C-alpha cells in the first residue's frame, strides 16, 4: 500500500469508542472481547511475543519502543521475584485524552490486555496506575475488573487456564510526572513520583524490585485484538516499522475536536478536513499544529500539507508522533502565548529532581514569559537555544527532553515573529 | 501555596482526626493490594482516603496515616507535598478546578475562568465566604478533545459555555449536583456534528479471528 | 578473576563487574566532578554534574551511577562532556545566591572550587533568583537554605547512617524545599555529619559560624578523647587558637564521620 | 434493536466520594495471596 489511512469499521480495534455501546461485560463479549482468551493463554508466551513482534506494535506511550522486544525483556527464568506488567493509565499529555476513552468504554480489552499480556511477560498481577483526576473511569474501570473476576476471567485460574493473574488499580495523585514509567514506579511504591534513572532497566529492577514492565493503555488494549486477528493483521496497515491503527486527539482549533481511530500512516491534512471538519476558518486558516501533544515540536502550514501521522515521518519532519495528539493552531493565536503556557504547564509538572530541569525550565518559562510581552532582545532568542540544549539529554528523565523541544520548535519556525515581538515593545516603550 | 507547615490552632498534632471504622476496613482492604514487607506502598491511596473522609489534610492526618502504616511521618510528608490533589488547606465543598493550558487556552477557558470569577465574586485561589466553592487554575485534565472543562470534586464538565458553567454554579447553589458531562450536543468524545466513523455495527465474537487458534 | 576491561580516555584499566564510570575514572587518578555523589552514601544520580561521554554513544551518561560495559572508552575532557559539566553548573548557578562573601562555606566550597574548575566564567541569567525561607533543625546546624542545591545528601545521610527519617523534600519543581516540613529539631548524635557533606553553605557549623575561615587556619591532625572510639580528626586553629574540630577518614575507626561531642 | 444514538455509559453519574474504595473493598475477597519479601518492611 502507498497511500494510508480511511479505515474501514470491520477493521477497527477499539469498537465502542464513542460510549455507544454497553461498556460492561455483557456488551464487551457482544463486540469480540473475552473471545477464545484461554486458547490464547494456552499458547505459551513465546507465541503471544511472537505475535506482538509480528505486528509491529510500537510503544503506544509516545517513545514508540518495539512492544515485542520491550515485553521479551521478561521472557526469562523466575529468580524467586514476581513479575508485574503494570498499565500506564495516568495520560497527563497535553492534547491526550484517548486513555481516558479506553479506560471508561473498552475497560474489558484493558482488562483482557493485562491478562494476555502478563502472560506474555510471565507477570503475576496487573497494576493499572490510572490518573488520579480520572475518577469515574477508575471506578468504571473496578466495575468491569469486578465483571471480570465474578465471570472467572481473571483471578484464581483465569479463563479456565490454570494461570493465576490479578488486576488491580491503583489511582494517582495529581502528577504529570508520574506517567514517566520509572516515577510511575515510585508512585506505586508509595513515596515522591520521582523518576529513577537507567539502568536498571523496569525488567530487571522495576515496581518493589520485581521484573516489571510498564506499558500504555492502547499498546496492552490492541494486544487481544493482534492475538485473535493476527499479527500480520495489524502488520497489513501503516508504513513499514509504522504499523498498526492508532487513536488521534485532534484537539484546538479545529471545527468539531475529537477522538477517532485511524490508520497509522494517514496524512494530517486528511485527519483534520475529515474527522475533525477541518480548520476554524479554512486550512488557509492554520498557522501551526502540535502533531503529537505538547512534548512535540510544533509544525507549521507547509510542513502540515504534505506529511504523515506515523512515527518516522514526523522525526524526518523534525518533530515527533509522540501521543499522536493534534493541536490545532489557527492564525488568531498567540502562538508565544501558547508555548509559554505549554513551558509553564512543564514548570509546574517537574519533579524537581535533577538540577537541569528543576532550574532551567523554570528559567525557560521567565525567559518565554518575557519573550510574550516581548521585554527583550534578539540575541536572547539563541541564547534560550543554547538553555534548551543543555537541558535536553542531560536530565534524569525526557521531560527535559519534552520541555526543550517546544522552546526549539517555537524558536525555529516562529524566530522573526519572536524578533518583531520585542522590536515592537522596543518602539511603543523607549 | 507553602511548603513548611506552622502550627495553626486548627492545624496540628493536636487537631482531631481518626478513621471511620468503614474506613479502617477500606485500608485494611487497600493495603492488601501490594506485596507483605511493602505497606509503605499504601500511602497515596489511604492518604487520599484521608482527603475523602475530611475534605482536606491537616497534620494528624498525616501522622496517622503515618503511623497506621508504620512510616516515618517525614515519608507521609513528602508525599502530601508532592501530589497537588491533597489539599493541606480546607477547601470549599465544590472545589472548581479549571484547565487553562493550551489545548484548553486556544477554546477559550478564559471567559469560563472570568465567568466563574465574576459568578461567585472570587478570584484564583479564594474560597468564597460560605466555603462552597474553591476556585483554582489547574493544568491539563485530561479531556482536551471537550476542551473547555472544568473538575468539580469527582466529575468533568466539559465543552462549556460562560452560561453553562454559570447555570452549573446555580445548581450547586441550590444543592443538586449535575451531570458530568459535554454541555454541549455531543455525548463523550464523539465529532459534534455526527458520527465520521463507527457507524457500522461492531462485528462481535469470531470475526476476523486467525486459524489455529 | 572476572575483571573486565574498560578505557579511561583510551587508557586500558581492569575493573570488577558493576563498577560505576565514576570509580573507573578514580582507578586511573581522575576525579569526576560531582554534587551529590557521596562514597558512603546511596547513589542519587539528582545532580546531573558527573556527566561524561562515552564514545560512539550520543548520549552523556551519569557517571556516579552507570555501571561501566566491557570496552567503553569513557571521554573524561571530550568537548560534549565539557559542554554537559558547564550547562549543569550554570543552572546550579541561575538561583544561588550571591552570599560568598557572608557564607561560612567560602574557601572551603565545592560550588566555588568546581565552578572555577568545570564551569562557564559569567552569568546569562538574566532574571531573578529564588530565596527559599530558612529552617531551624537545632542549635548546631545552622541552615541558610537559599544556598542549597537540592543534592539530597542531608536526607541519604539521616536515612542511611544515623538512622533518622525526618529530613526529606518538600513540595515539587523549583520550590522543592529540603527540611523537615515541621518545626522539628535534628538532633542525632552524628547530627553534624551533614555540615561535612554538604557541598555548600547550606548547612553550616553554628558555634564556627562566621569565626574563621579554610585558607588561614592550620590543620593538625590529632585524636579524638571523648569516647574510646579513638576517631581521627583535624584540630585546625587560626592564630595558636583552636577553630574547629573536622574529621580524618580513618576507614577502620570512623570512617570519616565523627560525634557531635567530638564536633 | 441496534442503537447508536443513545450514550450507554450513564453509570457514572450515580458515582460518590466511596465508589473506587467499596469497589476495592469488594474485590478483596477474589485475590490471590499477595507475595511476601520475607521482613516486614525495609527497616526490619
Ligand atoms: N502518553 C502521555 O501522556 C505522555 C507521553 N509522553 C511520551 O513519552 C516519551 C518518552 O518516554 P521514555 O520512556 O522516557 O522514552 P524512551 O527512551 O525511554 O523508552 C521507551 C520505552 O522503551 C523501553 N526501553 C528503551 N530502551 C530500552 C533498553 N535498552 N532496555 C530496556 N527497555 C528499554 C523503556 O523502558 C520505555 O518503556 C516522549 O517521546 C513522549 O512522546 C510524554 C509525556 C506524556
Ligand atoms: C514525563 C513523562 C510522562 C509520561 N507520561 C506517560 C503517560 O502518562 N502515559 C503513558 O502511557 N506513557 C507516558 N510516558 C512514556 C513512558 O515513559 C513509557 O514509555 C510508556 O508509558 C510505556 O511504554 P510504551 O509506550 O511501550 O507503552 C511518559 C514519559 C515521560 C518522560
Ligand atoms: S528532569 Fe525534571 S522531570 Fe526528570 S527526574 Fe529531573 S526534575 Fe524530574
Ligand atoms: S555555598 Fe559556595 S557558591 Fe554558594 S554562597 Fe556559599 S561559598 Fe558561595
Ligand atoms: S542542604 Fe546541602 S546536603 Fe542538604 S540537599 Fe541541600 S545542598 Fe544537599
Ligand atoms: S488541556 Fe485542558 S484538559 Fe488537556
Ligand atoms: S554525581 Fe552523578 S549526578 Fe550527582
Ligand atoms: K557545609
Amino acid at each position: 500500500k502507498t497511500s494510508f489511512g480511511s479505515l474501514k469499521d470491520e477493521d477497527r480495534i477499539f469498537t465502542n469508542l464513542y460510549g455507544r455501546h454497553d461498556w460492561r461485560l455483557k456488551g464487551a463479549q457482544s463486540r469480540g472481547d473475552w473471545y477464545k482468551t484461554k486458547e490464547i493463554l494456552l499458547k505459551g508466551p513465546d507465541w503471544i511475543l511472537g505475535e506482538v513482534k509480528t505486528s509491529g506494535l510500537r510503544g503506544r506511550g509516545g517513545a514508540g519502543f518495539p512492544t515485542g522486544l520491550k515485553w521479551s525483556f521478561m521472557n526469562k527464568p523466575s529468580d524467586g521475584r514476581p513479575k508485574y506488567l503494570v498499565v500506564n493509565a495516568d495520560e497527563g499529555e497535553p492534547g491526550t485524552c484517548k486513555d481516558r476513552e479506553i479506560i471508561r468504554h473498552d475497560p474489558h480489552k484493558l482488562v483482557e490486555g493485562c491478562l494476555v499480556g502478563g502472560r506474555a511477560m510471565g507477570a503475576r498481577a496487573a497494576y493499572i496506575y490510572i490518573r488520579g483526576e480520572f475518577y469515574n473511569e477508575a471506578s468504571n474501570l473496578q466495575v468491569a475488573i469486578r465483571e471480570a473476576y465474578e465471570a472467572g476471567l481473571i483471578g484464581k485460574n483465569a479463563c479456565g487456564s490454570g494461570y493465576d493473574f490479578d488486576v488491580f488499580v491503583v489511582r494517582g495523585a495529581g502528577a504529570y510526572i508520574c506517567g514517566e514509567e520509572t516515577a510511575l514506579i515510585e508512585s506505586i511504591e508509595g513515596k515522591q513520583g520521582k523518576p529513577r534513572l537507567k539502568p536498571p532497566f523496569p525488567a530487571d529492577v522495576g515496581v518493589f524490585g520485581c521484573p516489571t514492565t510498564v506499558a500504555n493503555v492502547e499498546t496492552v488494549a490492541v494486544s487481544p485484538t493482534i492475538c485473535r486477528r493476527g499479527g500480520a493483521w495489524f502488520a497489513s496497515f501503516g508504513r513499514e516499522r509504522n504499523s498498526g491503527t492508532k487513536l488521534f486527539n485532534i484537539s484546538g482549533h479545529v471545527n468539531n475536536p475529537c477522538t477517532v481511530e485511524e490508520e497509522m500512516s494517514v496524512p494530517l491534512k486528511e485527519l483534520i478536513e475529515k474527522h475533525a471538519g477541518g480548520v476554524t476558518g479554512g486550512w488557509d486558516n492554520l498557522l501551526a499544529v502540535i502533531p503529537g501533544g505538547s512534548s512535540t515540536p510544533l509544525i507549521p502550514k507547509s510542513v502540515c500539507e504534505t506529511v504523515l501521522m506515523d512515527f518516522d515521518a514526523l522525526i524526518q519532519a523534525q518533530t515527533g508522533l509522540g501521543t499522536a495528539a493534534v493541536i490545532v493552531m489557527d492564525r488568531s493565536t498567540d502562538i508565544v502565548k501558547a508555548i509559554a503556557r505549554l513551558i509553564e504547564f512543564y514548570k509546574h509538572e517537574s519533579c524537581g529532581q535533577c538540577t537541569p530541569c528543576r532550574e532551567g525550565v523554570d528559567w525557560m518559562n521567565k525567559v518565554m514569559a518575557r519573550f510574550v510581552r516581548g521585554d527583550a532582545r534578539p540575541a536572547e532568542i539563541d541564547s534560550l537555544w543554547e538553555i534548551s540544549k543543555q537541558i535536553e539529554g542531560h536530565t534524569i528523565c525526557a521531560l527535559g527532553d519534552g520541555a526543550a523541544w517546544p522552546v526549539q520548535g517555537l524558536i525555529r519556525h516562529f524566530r522573526p515573529e519572536l524578533e518583531e515581538r520585542m522590536q515592537r515593545f522596543a518602539q511603543q516603550h523607549q | 501555596a507553602l511548603f513548611v507547615h506552622r502550627d495553626t490552632p486548627k492545624n496540628n498534632p493536636e487537631t482531631p482526626f481518626d478513621f471511620t471504622p468503614e474506613n479502617y476496613k477500606r485500608i485494611e482492604a487497600i493495603v492488601k493490594n501490594y506485596p507483605e514487607g511493602h505497606k509503605a506502598a499504601a500511602v497515596l491511596p489511604v492518604l487520599d482516603l484521608a482527603q475523602r473522609q475530611n475534605g482536606w489534610l491537616p497534620i494528624s492526618a498525616m501522622n496517622k496515616v503515618a503511623e497506621i502504616l508504620q512510616v516515618p511521618p517525614m515519608r507521609v510528608y513528602e508525599v502530601a507535598t508532592f501530589y497537588t490533589m491533597y489539599n493541606r488547606k480546607p477547601v470549599g465543598k465544590y472545589h472548581i478546578q479549571v484547565c487553562t493550558t493550551t489545548p484548553c487556552m486556544l477554546r477559550n477557558s478564559d471567559s469560563i475562568l472570568e465567568a466563574i470569577q465574576k459568578k461567585l465574586g472570587i478570584k484564583v485561589g479564594e474560597t468564597t465566604p460560605d466555603k462552597l466553592f474553591t476556585l483554582i487554575e489547574v493544568e491539563c485534565l485530561g479531556a482536551c478533545v471537550n476542551a473547555p472543562m472544568v473538575q468539580i470534586n469527582d466529575n468533568y464538565y466539559e465543552d462549556l459555555t460562560p452560561k453553562d458553567i454559570e447555570e452549573i454554579i446555580d445548581e450547586l447553589k441550590a444543592g443538586k449536583i449535575p451531570k458530568p458531562g459535554p454541555r454541549s450536543g455531543r455525548f463523550s468524545c464523539e465529532p459534534a456534528g455526527g458520527l465520521t466513523s463507527l457507524t457500522e455495527p461492531p462485528k462481535g465474537p469470531g470475526f476476523g479471528v486467525q486459524a489455529g487458534l | 578473576s572476572n575483571l573486565i576491561e574498560v578505557f579511561v580516555d583510551g587508557q586500558s584499566v581492569m575493573v570488577e563487574p558493576g563498577t560505576t564510570v565514576l570509580q573507573a575514572c578514580e582507578k586511573v587518578g581522575m576525579q569526576i566532578p560531582r554534587f551529590c555523589y557521596h562514597e558512603r552514601l546511596s547513589v542519587a544520580g539528582n545532580c546531573r554534574m558527573c556527566l561524561v561521554e562515552i564514545e560512539k554513544a550520543p548520549k552523556v551518561v551519569a557517571a556516579c551511577a552507570m555501571p561501566v560495559m566491557k570496552g567503553w572508552n569513557i571521554l573524561t575532557n571530550s568537548e560534549k562532556t565539557k559542554k554537559a559539566r558547564e550547562g549543569v553548573m550554570e543552572f546550579l548557578l541561575a538561583n544561588h545566591p550571591l552570599d560568598c562573601p557572608i557564607c561560612d562555606q567560602g574557601g572551603e566550597c565545592d560550588l566555588q572550587d568546581q565552578s572555577m574548575m568545570f564551569g562557564s566564567d559569567r552569568s546569562r541569567f538574566l532574571e531573578g533568583k529564588r530565596a527559599v525561607e530558612d529552617k531551624n533543625i537545632g542549635p548546631l546546624v545552622k541552615t541558610i537554605m537559599t544556598r542549597c542545591i537540592q543534592c539530597t545528601r542531608c536526607i541519604r545521610f539521616a536515612s542511611e547512617i544515623a538512622g533518622v527519617d525526618d529530613l526529606g523534600t518538600t513540595g515539587r519543581g523549583n520550590d522543592m524545599q529540603v527540611g523537615t516540613y515541621i518545626e522539628k529539631m535534628f538532633m542525632s548524635e552524628l547530627s553534624g555529619n551533614i555540615i561535612d557533606i554538604c557541598p555548600v553553605g547550606a548547612l553550616t557549623s553554628k558555634p564556627y559560624a562566621f569565626t574563621a575561615r579554610p585558607w588561614e587556619t592550620r590543620k593538625t591532625e590529632s585524636i579524638d578523647v571523648m569516647d574510646a572510639v579513638g576517631s581521627n580528626i583535624v584540630v585546625s586553629t587560626r592564630t595558636g587558637e583552636v577553630m574547629r574540630i573536622l574529621p580524618r577518614m580513618h576507614e577502620d575507626i570512623n570512617e570519616e564521620w565523627i560525634s557531635d561531642k567530638t564536633r | 434493536p441496534f442503537d447508536n444514538t443513545t450514550y450507554k455509559n450513564l453509570q457514572h453519574h450515580d458515582y460518590s466520594t466511596y465508589t473506587f474504595l467499596d469497589l476495592n473493598l469488594d474485590l478483596s475477597k477474589f485475590r490471590m495471596p499477595q507475595p511476601s519479601s520475607g521482613r516486614e518492611s525495609p527497616r526490619h
